[PDB]
């Protein structure tokens, strides 16, 4: 039959979100397929390291492990279920879109229901993990806050067992260290935004990424567990010199177990969370192959011989798609276009991250999109992807050209002592003014999300340049005929002028404060080995200015890369008069990063 | 198989003897002269334009307010000494290398010292615009701007003089290919990025910039340090947004996002002794110990292919389209076609030229009292450079144990890449017993290729290679 132009669209919708939902659920599964073996190795290692040493019967290492774990199987199942639940409630708070708070109120009042579910599940499950680890060794722990101490009173001629009532030292140590685990884990996630996914800046294969992540998580867990452990044991040890005037060596032997258990819990949470980041920030590919394919993972051997029979294979494939009741899809680009036009910021960031793989490294996908313009089709997908970039420069511009006086009049038309204590204590502990301007916060809210726009800027310039580099002419005269160099440079000049303006306007608000000379506590940071891999490829940056450099150094580079390849074919006639001066500054190289 | 070519051995009979010099390539030759009054007019005119650049041996004498590091606290000096204690423990837990080979492992430490002790360390051109950055003995960098497309008038050009407290022991320097102006400088403190303004290079625009009333510059020294990675070599991406960094002591490439200032680590056993990115393409040369690799940057693999090398040193250059790669180590230059079908096979070998330690017999005419100086040439290669036009390769040597003048000569080859690949020597550039530190071509020269040569005495000199184009 025909299919209608709308039935073909409907088939492409019911294929596109299906393949995305299958990808989202497969990718979620792949994290646990890697995390559960790593967990089992750690639980086996801890079940060995905190077994008492066996007597000299030749019982194998495996038969000792099966006899410690065999008594604990239900607790191991509960522990794995808790690690699955804290993976699901972590994934339920993950984003690509960032939110900046304009004040210390929103950092707690904007926490939507999944964040409150994540907080409550951590507050309940991280103490239960610590209790299970204290339940593995044959030294019985107790959660009684009191113990009966039966000492033998040799003042009588029958030595009476005399039972007097001590407070359980190890219960108060356990409660204080449960609070230490929950508060440090939650503070880090909401202060560093370890739910906004950091996309890797290079296509390094996931086995090397995971090898790096496990090494970085090892040291970061080692020093964070060490500081919680030594600060807790030192403050609590001073309490024993005050109250009991005696230092019982059993405290040290409990403390050395406590550190190994807080270390394990911190490493397990960091390894779970950063495996989601690696697996969801992995570049997808949007082609007719990846969407129309059936996963038939078995026939690999027969590819070699078929090259010489092309037209009869095309006729047989047409007879096959009729038997499949599939429409043909002549537009090989449609699934990349639907990724770019996606109302899911993870799918759009992956769409632009595939348009960036097309534009630099995928010549046959480029030559397809180039010919999509010489086939004189009603609206070619290059111009449709340029529109979602024109749209996204306007969608950013209208949130930067918003006057300061709107925000400062909003501050004119809208507890207390505890909050002023908390702020003054946080500024002291953190090396941050938790003292805010709304205008500088929402310029940061706009700019700190721009990683889609930085990749569309990289990609359209890379695609234009990846016509001229082939010794090609057809694509170059098509690019000029559709005014594609102009449409890449006009909005990019205009929003760069706005950002060479707003860096000056906010410069007068940026005191070189003699403490913003950021000694970012190098004592604690380098007495730890917390040589942090620098926060998440834009964390919460402490000012607007580093975001202005991040936009300008992409834009001013991609302009130079187009003009130093094609800027002698572009006539200034094809620009607005206001941009003819701007075009010549950029053509002559007469520009820098900072005015 | 591909054979060992000695095409260098035929043309040794062109190497200017005694008080002769060779002043440039002319009508596809490198003929020799004692005197510049006897040059062809076409080359004499170019040599009246091409001013010799004498660099200063000076120290940048520290002023009062220069941005001194916040003198590391008693606890940061404890942290440095404590990490040096942990690393000296890790140098005991590193398996001790076979010191039986000291006689071929004391060279590189003295190659490093020889770099730091010279008047000129490193010189680096921008690949499109005529900017020459040069590092002196004292880690002062002089940047020369050259507006004139034929270099007329240059006799009073004052260089932009870049120095900073952490600019100490410079090892390597590369410009960012695309603008705005950015210079990467590898040092003992990591890497400096000078992010540079136009008004410190065009003094004319320093009348029209609004900062003129304040006289201040926006030229700023940013820093890409990762702790305990010493950058011994650096190269920028084919799109200007990333920097690939190499160390002789670390088994990794350190690859930076220069926009968001984030480091990434790519595993490289035997370390990095050389890095070179393809000037238009997603391909990186990495040499380390006695292997070279060519990486596909779309995947960060090298198809398991390791290219073998003769010495622990390597030098290399792509051509101006980045289709081909030259790599030299020992008596030899390997020429690889990277861009073909061959990239699935990790690039293919096309040619092997062989600079052995060959000999002249000086053809003694009847002046029967003159010293019969046995000249020897070629041997171990010190640097190669390919021209932007892809038609020339410039090659300099180390001192062979037969010849005192073996680094006073630059060997020039002509290359053709289509319809078949070939190399043909042309002769030897020499000035009168000045020994060479480094070589580079100059960007966007019309009349053929323009070669710049840096000498151990503090001079950079120019040698036009005038191409006989046809009408």
């Amino acid at each position: 039959q025909y299919f209608e132009k709308q039935q073909i669209a409907d088939y492409i919708d019911k294929t596109f979100e299906k393949k995305i939902k299958e990808w989202k659920t497969w990718t979620f599964s792949s994290v646990f397929i890697i995390f559960l073996p790593l967990l089992l190795f750690q639980m086996l290692f801890l079940s060995f390291m905190f077994s008492p040493s066996p007597k000299s019967t030749s019982t194998s290492m495996i038969s000792v492990i099966l006899r410690t774990t065999g008594n604990h199987i239900f607790g191991i199942i509960l522990y794995v279920i808790g690690q699955l639940i804290l993976g699901a409630s972590y994934h339920s708070i993950c984003s690509v879109y960032r939110q900046v708070p304009a004040s210390f109120k929103e950092q707690f009042t904007v926490l939507s229901i999944p964040h409150l579910i994540f907080i409550t599940l951590n507050t309940l499950i991280q103490p239960l993990f610590l209790y299970f680890f204290f339940s593995i060794p044959l030294n019985k722990f107790s959660l009684s806050s009191i113990i009966e101490v039966c000492y033998q009173d040799f003042s009588e001629t029958i030595p009476v067992a005399k039972c007097e009532l001590e407070y359980n030292l190890f219960f108060y140590l356990f409660v204080l260290s449960c609070i230490g685990l929950v508060c440090s884990g939650l503070f880090r996630i909401y202060s560093n935004q370890e739910f906004v996914y950091s996309f890797p800046k290079a296509n390094i294969p996931t086995f090397i990424q995971i090898k790096s992540m496990l090494y970085n998580n090892f040291w970061i867990s080692f020093y964070t567990s060490f500081y919680l452990f030594f600060l807790g044991s030192f403050l609590l040890g001073i309490l024993f010199l005050i109250l009991f005037k005696t230092f019982t060596i059993q405290i040290l032997i409990f403390s050395i177990k406590l550190w190994c258990f807080t270390f394990a819990i911190i490493f397990q949470n960091l390894t779970r969370n950063r495996l989601f980041e690696i697996y969801f920030t992995r570049g997808l590919r949007f082609t007719l192959e990846t969407f129309n394919s059936v996963t038939f993972d078995s026939s690999n051997s027969q590819q070699q011989q078929q090259q010489q029979q092309q037209p009869q294979q095309q006729q047989q494939q047409q007879q096959q798609t009729l038997f499949d009741n599939k429409p043909i899809i002549e537009n090989g680009s449609i699934f990349l276009l639907k990724a770019i036009y996606s109302c899911d910021p993870l799918i759009q960031a992956l769409g632009w991250k595939d348009f960036l793989h097309l534009s630099k490294y995928s010549q046959p996908r480029r030559t397809y999109l180039y010919r999509e313009m010489s086939e004189l089709l009603d609206q070619p997908s290059i111009l449709k992807i340029i529109r979602q970039y024109e749209d996204q420069i306007n969608d950013l511009s209208l949130k930067l050209s918003c006057p300061r006086e709107y925000y400062e009049s909003l501050n004119s038309g809208n507890g207390n002592n505890i909050e002023k204590i908390i702020k003054k204590t946080l500024n002291f502990i953190s090396g941050v003014k938790f003292d805010y301007n709304l205008y500088e916060c929402e310029i940061r809210q706009a700019l700190s999300n721009t990683q889609s726009i930085l990749w569309s800027i990289e990609s359209i310039g890379s695609l234009i340049v990846s016509a001229q580099i082939n010794d090609d002419r057809e694509t170059m005269e098509l690019l000029h005929r559709y005014q594609i160099p102009q449409k890449f440079l006009i909005p990019l000049f205009q929003i760069l002028a706005l950002i060479d303006q707003l860096e000056k306007d906010l410069s007068h608000q940026i005191e070189l404060d003699k403490f913003t000379i950021n000694r970012d506590y190098y004592f604690l940071k380098s007495f730890s080995n917390l040589i942090e891999p620098p926060l998440n490829c834009l964390g919460i940056l402490k000012t607007s200015r580093p975001h202005f450099r991040i936009f300008k150094l992409v834009g001013k580079n991609m302009i130079s890369q187009v003009l130093e390849t094609i800027g002698h074919q572009i006539s200034d006639i094809s620009f607005p008069y206001d941009l003819r001066t701007t075009l010549n500054s950029y053509r002559n190289g007469e520009f820098s990063i900072y005015q | 198989m591909i054979e060992e070519h000695n095409c260098f051995e035929e043309f040794i009979n062109t190497a200017a003897i005694g008080e002769q010099q060779v002043y440039g390539e002319y009508k596809s030759k490198l003929d020799s002269f004692t005197d510049e009054s006897k040059l062809p007019y076409e080359l004499l005119l170019e040599r009246k334009n091409l001013v010799e650049l004498k660099i200063s041996d000076e120290e940048y004498k520290k002023s009062e307010s220069a941005l001194k590091t916040p003198n590391p606290t008693l606890l940061q000096k404890f942290q440095i000494n404590f990490y040096q204690t942990i690393e000296s423990i890790n140098q005991v837990f590193k398996p001790s290398s076979s010191s039986s080979n000291q006689s071929s492992s004391s060279s590189s430490s003295n190659e490093d010292d020889s770099l730091q002790n010279k008047k000129i360390k490193v010189m680096s051109w921008h690949p499109q615009h005529r900017l020459l950055a040069v590092c002196n003995k004292n880690d002062v960098i002089y940047i020369y701007y050259f507006p004139n497309q034929d270099m007329y008038g240059m006799g009073n050009v004052r260089p932009l003089t870049l120095w900073f407290e952490l600019q100490s022991k410079v090892y390597d320097i590369q410009w960012k290919p695309f603008l705005p102006y950015t210079l990467a400088v590898a040092c003992e403190n990591g890497i400096i990025l000078w992010e540079i303004d136009i008004s410190d290079l065009k003094v004319e625009l320093k009348r029209t910039s609004p900062n003129y009333r304040i006289n201040q510059s926006s030229t700023c020294a940013n820093i890409l340090n990762y702790p305990y990675f010493l950058s011994n070599t650096i190269t920028w991406s084919s799109n200007g947004l990333q920097l690939a960094c190499g160390s002789t002591n670390h088994s990794s490439i350190l690859l930076w996002d220069v926009v968001s200032r984030v480091p990434t680590f790519i595993p490289r056993y035997n370390g990095n002794s050389l890095l070179v990115w393809s000037p238009k393409n997603d391909y990186l040369l990495s040499c380390g110990g006695k292997t070279c690799r060519i990486f596909d940057i779309s995947k960060w693999d090298y198809n398991n292919k390791e290219w073998p090398m003769l010495t622990n040193y390597q030098t290399g250059s792509w051509n101006g389209k980045g289709e081909y790669l030259a790599v030299a180590s020992g008596d030899r230059i390997q020429f690889i076609q990277c861009i073909n079908r061959a990239f699935e096979s990790g690039g293919e070998l096309m040619y092997v030229e062989k600079t052995s330690t060959y000999r002249l017999q000086n053809v003694g005419g009847s002046g029967g009292g003159s010293s019969s100086s046995e000249l020897f040439l070629g041997g171990h290669i010190k640097k190669i450079a390919w021209s932007p036009d892809s038609q020339r390769l410039a090659v300099i040597f180390y001192l062979n144990s037969k010849s005192r003048n073996n680094d006073t000569y630059c060997a020039i080859y002509k290359i053709k890449t289509y319809p078949k690949f070939s190399v043909t020597p042309r002769g030897f550039i020499r000035s009168k017993d000045q020994s060479i530190q480094s070589v580079s071509f100059v960007p966007n020269y019309k009349k053929g290729s323009l070669l710049s040569i840096a000498y151990n005495d503090g001079t950079i000199k120019f040698f036009p290679l005038l191409y006989q184009y046809k009408q």
